C-alpha cells in the first residue's frame, strides 16, 4: 500500500539555523551525523541535536494550513502534502498563534473568525461513564452558590 | 429612490475597496508586533456502592457552559428516547 | 485543462479516503504526526536526518532525459504514487489566510499559477516577469475587484477555486522535514505563497441533497468496480466485508443495492461467500470509471462533511457560513443572478478584511 508522507516544519535558533542551512546546501552525508531528531513519548516534546549540541523542542500546531506543491515545469503544481505542525527549537502551549509568513502574525487572535475547539466531547464521555456506573442521579440547573 | 444603478455601483465599489484592502495587507512585508443566557451552572449528584458494603454519594458541579450544553442536550434526547 | 496525477483521477484511497470519522473530520487537512508501530522510526531514540540534494538533482536530470528522449516537448510525469513525494522536484509552500476554506485540494491534484496583468493605459513596458506561472493579460478582472493599470496579480487557478496568491520569502530559520517510516529527510524552502480569500468555482452540495446522495452512490459504485478490476480469479469475485471496511457508515442494504446489478452472491459450492461478477455484465473500462466520479466532486463532498461536523460540534449565522450556502451565493453572483453583501458574518477574517459570500437581492 501507499502511506501519505508526513511533512512538518523545523524552526531552529538563528545561528544553528545558519549552520544547518550551510550543511544542507553543501550536500554531503556529514550533515546526517551532525543533525539528529529525538521525539519524546509525550508527542509534543523533543531534542534536535545540531553538531551534537542538544536543543529543546516543542511540536506545535499551526493556525493556518500549508500545502507543499511540487512542480516540474514551474507552471503546473501538484499538491504533495499538508503541513500543520512545527518543531520549534530553542494543550494551549502546543498551539502556535502566529503564521509562518510575515503578513500572518497574530492570525489566530485577529484574522480568524471566532471558532470552537472542535475536548468538550471527551469531557462529556468521561461524565457519561460515571453516570452509567452509578445508581441514583440528581440534577438541578443552579444559581449563585 | 434608485433601486438599480445605485445598489449595483455600491456593491461594485465595496468589492474593489475590499479587494484593494486584501491585496495590500497580505503582500505587506512589514513586521507585525506580537500582541449561559440564564447564568446557571449545572450540579450532578451520583450514588455508587464501594467495595465490601458502602453507599457514598458524590455531588459534582459543572461551571463550564460548554460541558453543560452537551450534557443536558444528551439528557433531554434520552428523556425522549423512551 | 487541469490534469491531475493518475493516483488522483483514479481516486486511490490513501489520497481520497472512502470514509472519514469524527476525529478525522475535525483534523481535516490538519493531519497529526502519527507514531509508527513498525519501522525504523518506531524504535525510540535519536534519528539522523538525511540530506537529499543528490536525489533531487538525479531525479531532475532523469526527468530531463525522459523529456528529451520523448521529443523535447512538455511531458506528463505524475503517473505513480511515488512521483508525488516531496523528495524531488521544486517544492513551494502555500499558506492559507482563511481557517477553513470552502474548497481545498486533496493530495495528488494539480493547480496552475496564472499571473493576471492589466496593461497601463496606452504604452506599457510589459508584465513584470515572475518566477512561477504563466502570464495572461486580463481586461476583465477574474476576481471581485478590478486590477489597477500596471498591476500584476498572481493566482492559483484550477477547477475548484481561483484565489489570489502572494509570494513571500521563507523565514531564515525554517526547514522542511519529510518523515517516512524509514527516516527523516530535510529540504530547504525559499518560496512561500500566501493564498487570499478563495473565489469558488465548484458548488459544494448541501447535506442530504440530491447531488450529495448521488455522489455517495457513485463513489461506492466506483470503489466496487475497482475492486472487481483488482480481482485475480477469472469470474471476478469480491468480498462484502472489504466494502464494509471501506464504507463502515453505510447500511449494508445500500451496498447490496450497488451489488445487486453487476454481481450475485454464491452461497454454496465454489466461490462460496463471494460476490461473483455476472457473466453478461461488461465491467466498465478505465475511462468510463474515470468519467463516473471526478476528483473535484470528492473535494466538494469532503468540504460538505467537514463543515457538517464543525456545525454539529458547535450546537443561523454559522449556517450561512457553511460552504454550500457560500458557494451557491458566489456562483450565483458570478452569473449575475444576485448580489452579495460584502460586509457580513460569512467573512472568514472576522474583521473588515475579506468578503462575505451570502446572497442579497
Amino acid at each position: 500500500p501507499h502511506e501519505l508522507e508526513s511533512q512538518f516544519i523545523l524552526r531552529l535558533p538563528p545561528e544553528y539555523a545558519s549552520t544547518v542551512r550551510r550543511a544542507v546546501q553543501s550536500g554531503h552525508v556529514n550533515l546526517k551525523d551532525r543533525l539528529t531528531i529525538e521525539l519524546h513519548p509525550d508527542g509534543r516534546h523533543g531534542i534536535v541535536r545540531v553538531d551534537r549540541v542538544p536543543l529543546a523542542s516543542k511540536l506545535v500546531d499551526l493556525p493556518c494550513v500549508m500545502e507543499s506543491l511540487k512542480t516540474i515545469d514551474k507552471k503546473t503544481f501538484y499538491k504533495t502534502a499538508d503541513i500543520c505542525q512545527m518543531l520549534v527549537s530553542t494543550e494551549k502551549k502546543f498551539i502556535w498563534n502566529h503564521g509562518i509568513t510575515l503578513p500572518l502574525k497574530n492570525v489566530r487572535k485577529r484574522r480568524f473568525r471566532k471558532t470552537a475547539k472542535k475536548d468538550v466531547e471527551k469531557e462529556v464521555k468521561r461524565l457519561l461513564s460515571t453516570d452509567a456506573e452509578a445508581v441514583s442521579t440528581r440534577w438541578e440547573i443552579i444559581a449563585e452558590d | 429612490r434608485f433601486s438599480v444603478a445605485e445598489h449595483q455601483e455600491r456593491y461594485k465599489e465595496e468589492c474593489q475597496r475590499i479587494f484593494d484592502l486584501q491585496n495590500k495587507v497580505l503582500s505587506s512585508t512589514e513586521v507585525l508586533s506580537t500582541d449561559s443566557a440564564t447564568g446557571r451552572c449545572l450540579k450532578i449528584y451520583r450514588t455508587f456502592r464501594d467495595e465490601e458494603g458502602k453507599e457514598y454519594v458524590r455531588c459534582e458541579t459543572v461551571r463550564k457552559p460548554a460541558v453543560i450544553d452537551a450534557y443536558v442536550r444528551i439528557r433531554t434526547t434520552k428523556d425522549e428516547e423512551f | 485543462i487541469i490534469q491531475h496525477s493518475i493516483p488522483a483521477v483514479e481516486l486511490r484511497q490513501p489520497f481520497f479516503p472512502t470514509h472519514m470519522g469524527p476525529i478525522k473530520l475535525r483534523q481535516f487537512h490538519r493531519p497529526p504526526l502519527k507514531k509508527y508501530s513498525f519501522g525504523a522510526l518506531s524504535q525510540p531514540g535519536p534519528h539522523s536526518v538525511q540530506p537529499l540534494l543528490k536525489h533531487i538533482k538525479k531525479k531532475a536530470k532523469m526527468r530531463e532525459q525522459e523529456r528529451q528522449a520523448s521529443g523535447g516537448g512538455e511531458m506528463f510525469f505524475m503517473r505513480t504514487p511515488q512521483d508525488l513525494t516531496g523528495k524531488d522536484g521544486d517544492l513551494i509552500l502555500a499558506e492559507y489566510s482563511e481557517e477553513n476554506g470552502p474548497l481545498m485540494m486533496q493530495v495528488g491534484m494539480a493547480t496552475k499559477i496564472k499571473n493576471y496583468y492589466k496593461r497601463k493605459p496606452g504604452k506599457d513596458p510589459g508584465a513584470p516577469d515572475c518566477k512561477y506561472g504563466e502570464t495572461v493579460y486580463c481586461h476583465t478582472s477574474p476576481f471581485l475587484g478590478s486590477l489597477h493599470p500596471g498591476q500584476l496579480l498572481q493566482a492559483f487557478e484550477n477547477n475548484l477555486f481561483r484565489a489570489p496568491i502572494y509570494l513571500h520569502k521563507m523565514p531564515e530559520t525554517d526547514f522542511l522535514i519529510i518523515r517516512t517510516r524509514q527516516g527523516y529527510y530535510i529540504r530547504e524552502l525559499v518560496d512561500i505563497f500566501v493564498v487570499g480569500q478563495q473565489c469558488p468555482l465548484f458548488e459544494v452540495p448541501g447535506p442530504n441533497s440530491k447531488r450529495a446522495n448521488t455522489h455517495i452512490r457513485d463513489f461506492l459504485q466506483v470503489f466496487i468496480y475497482r475492486l472487481f478490476w483488482k480481482s485475480k480469479d477469472r469470474p471476478r469475485r469480491i468480498r462484502m466485508e472489504d466494502i464494509k471496511k471501506a464504507f463502515p457508515s453505510h447500511s449494508e442494504s445500500s451496498i447490496r443495492k450497488r451489488l445487486k446489478l453487476c454481481a450475485d452472491f454464491k452461497r454454496t459450492g465454489m466461490d462460496s461467500n463471494w460476490w461473483v461478477l455476472k457473466s453478461d455484465f461488461r465491467l466498465p473500462t478505465e475511462e468510463e470509471i474515470r468519467a463516473m466520479v471526478s476528483p473535484e466532486q470528492c473535494c466538494a463532498y469532503y468540504s460538505m462533511i467537514a463543515a457538517e461536523q464543525r456545525l454539529k460540534d458547535a450546537g443561523d449565522d454559522e449556517v450561512r457560513t457553511a460552504p454550500w450556502n457560500t458557494t451557491r451565493a458566489f456562483i450565483a453572483a458570478m452569473k449575475g443572478k444576485c448580489l452579495l453583501e460584502v460586509t457580513g458574518v460569512a467573512d472568514p477574517t472576522g474583521c473588515g478584511e475579506g468578503f462575505s459570500y451570502v446572497k442579497i437581492p
